[PDB]
């Protein structure tokens, strides 16, 4: 059916799903996981982003015999971030499985102690392709009792600099070894992948895009220098849990921090101009609530998040709709001088959308 | 030989999820309405495919549309969009949208090598459309749909055969924007599209006739090609490093 | 470029409200 229930999974496994707060299989989940249940190879067009792991995780872990040390299931994935992420579902939905042992492996994990930690068991891998397959070919880990692999993103898995690797890591597989297939985008690697490794995949084609509806959009006309004032005004009516400032320039990014932290807001800033491991430390203390706002500009999920503010409005309706859509959130506020009352009527038309005035 | 072989398109579509197919005598009266269209008639050809078509054969339509025509029918591209526009059915032209995008990639992703002669034509000719039908209508072309800055980064990648097919698409795609008030010149979207062409033409080895395709797209925009600002996003990224994840 | 109108000549303090229109 379409209940979690329905899937006839181990107690232990719904009782992870449970504690997950997943009420109701998303559409992913539902498509998903009664087919890869029964053993069919999987060809699914699902976006970047989109919970795909909340749904080849649930039947990968149900496959699982914990009576074997062995390896049994591995997840590829692209990133070290990815690779993070769906490690750590992984380990919540199996909780409550009883020694179930689900390892991380990338090229940002220390090799030397990555091998020390497969002398002890393991049944599930989450790796970069260029970790798993050198881990492979060293003899360190040992890959003949894998009976499901998982590729996610496999465009990006299937590049030109890397569709050798995903091959020689195939190749060392059980040759009747499940595959699970997720991709955005489906170039021809993907398409001669597919071709010769997937067996007769059941297709799902599952692209949720991001929309504007359930988002309620206000406006605000403002000179530029009123705009903190306004910024002011906001922040002392609205409940804000956490929210997104977004400006249209680094420069403008960090005056604007500077200003409100000493007018006694909590906020962090992250912008173009930084290196990538400043910016990801921000990132993941604002996700971690030691800040209440996020002053940025355009680099891009985070649960808390209640209110977008476009302190500066954006040129681009798709820069629009990637600042405040959502894939399946509560109030954007735009705030709008005179030179951006073109791009406000024009970026409402494209999107097809409304931006009402703001209620006083 | 055949300037107009749409097999690559038609096998494809084989293989596609199987549609509503209308009966023949539907079937060809729809022939009959696009091959008589003309200005003069388009509003009467709009009541008549309206009184004759049922909406289920609405896929079937926008399929016929794309492929057999839009594809070899480039002069007929004014025409074919204002009969979208006298039509004012906007879950049709998502329809159309939607066949544009998966034709444009059933041959931007087909291996070049086992190509027929007229592809290179088919995709040039469906962009041509697709600018006309998105952009000249002040229609975003989402990257979630066809993501046009990372073709060109990518067909780089490949190499100058990959180049031979993508850098004339995505011309003809930006010739509409210069008639967009929202797209023309300085929008971002088309202005950084614009700096990687020009980071392209810098290749002392590019292709002459694609060094030609971009400065020819330059002055359709109205743009000085030495005032475009190139970046090193060719180059860039570090390929070796990226191998360890 | 320049420096905004909003870090130069803005508020003082928190407390420094206007009102919200869209007219």
């Amino acid at each position: 059916g379409n209940e979690f229930e329905d899937y006839c999974l181990k107690r232990e496994l719904l009782m992870g799903i449970f504690e997950m707060g997943w009420e109701k299989p998303s559409p992913i989940q539902e498509e998903s996981i009664p087919i890869a249940l029964s053993g069919r190879d999987i060809l699914a067009r699902a976006k970047n982003g989109t919970g795909k792991s909340g749904a080849y995780l649930i039947p990968l872990l149900e496959r699982l015999d914990l009576k074997k040390d062995n390896i049994q299931a591995m997840v590829i994935v692209p990133t070290r971030e990815l690779a993070l992420q769906v490690s750590q579902i992984c380990i919540q939905v199996s909780k409550h499985m009883g020694g179930a042992k689900v390892m991380a492996t990338t090229g940002g994990t220390n090799l030397r102690d990555d091998i020390m930690r497969l002398d002890d068991t393991v049944h599930v891998v989450i790796a970069t392709p260029g970790r798993i397959l050198d881990l492979i070919k060293k003899g360190v880990a040992k890959v003949d009792h894998v009976q499901m692999i998982v590729l996610d993103e496999a465009d990006k898995l299937l590049s030109q600099d890397f569709v050798q690797i995903m091959e020689d890591i195939i190749l060392t597989l059980p040759k009747n070894r499940q595959i699970l297939l997720y991709s955005a985008t489906f170039p021809l690697s993907v398409q001669k992948f597919m071709n010769s490794h997937l067996q007769k995949p059941y297709e799902i084609n599952l692209m949720e895009e991001l929309t504007l509806k359930g988002v309620t959009q206000y406006y605000a006309y403002v000179t530029e220098r009123q705009k903190v004032h306004c910024l002011n005004t906001l922040f002392s009516r609205l409940q804000i849990n956490q929210s997104i400032i977004f400006c249209n320039s680094s420069q403008r990014v960090e005056l604007l921090a500077k200003k409100i932290s000493q007018l006694g807001y909590s906020c962090f800033y992250i912008h173009a101009k930084m290196r990538q491991e400043h910016r990801n430390r921000v990132f993941h203390d604002f996700r971690n609530g030691l800040c209440r706002n996020l002053v940025c500009t355009d680099l891009f999920d985070i649960q808390a998040v209640n209110v977008v503010i476009n302190f500066d409005f954006p040129k681009l309706a798709e820069t629009y709709l990637h600042r405040i859509g959502r894939s399946g959130l509560g109030l954007a506020i735009n705030l709008i001088t005179y030179d951006d009352r073109f791009n406000l009527k024009s970026i409402e038309e494209q999107l097809g959308t409304e931006i009402k005035p703001i209620p006083s | 030989i055949n300037t107009t072989n749409i097999d690559t398109l038609l096998v494809a579509t084989d293989q596609t999820e199987r549609i509503v197919e209308p009966p023949e005598n539907i079937q060809e009266k729809i022939a009959f309405i696009f091959n008589n269209l003309s200005q003069s008639n388009m509003t009467q050809k709009v009541e008549e495919l309206k009184e004759t078509v049922k909406e289920e054969f609405m896929p079937w339509v926008s399929q016929y549309l794309v492929m057999k025509r839009v594809s070899i029918e480039p002069n007929f591209h004014s025409l074919y969009s204002n009969f979208l526009d006298t039509l004012k059915n906007p879950e049709f032209n998502k329809m159309v949208l939607n066949e544009t995008y998966r034709n444009i990639k059933v041959l931007l992703t087909s291996d070049k090598a086992a190509a027929n002669f007229s592809d290179r034509s088919l995709l040039k000719n469906l962009g041509h459309w697709l600018g006309m039908i998105t952009l000249a209508k002040n229609k975003p072309i989402l990257h979630t749909d066809l993501d046009v800055k990372s073709l060109l980064l990518e067909a780089y990648v490949k190499g100058q055969q990959e180049l031979l097919y993508v850098v004339p698409f995505v011309a003809k795609v930006l010739e509409s924007s210069i008639r967009s008030v929202v797209f023309r010149p300085p929008n971002p979207w088309t202005m950084a599209i614009m700096n990687v062409l020009a980071e392209l033409h810098q290749e002392h080895d590019l292709k002459l006739n694609l060094k030609f395709e971009i400065e020819v797209l330059c002055k359709n925009l109205a743009l000085d090609i030495n005032e475009l600002k190139p970046g090193n996003l060719l180059k860039d990224k570090d390929r070796l490093k990226n191998l360890d994840e | 470029e320049e420096e905004p109108e909003w870090f130069s000549a803005g508020p003082t303090s928190q407390s420094e409200t206007i009102e919200l229109t869209g007219f």
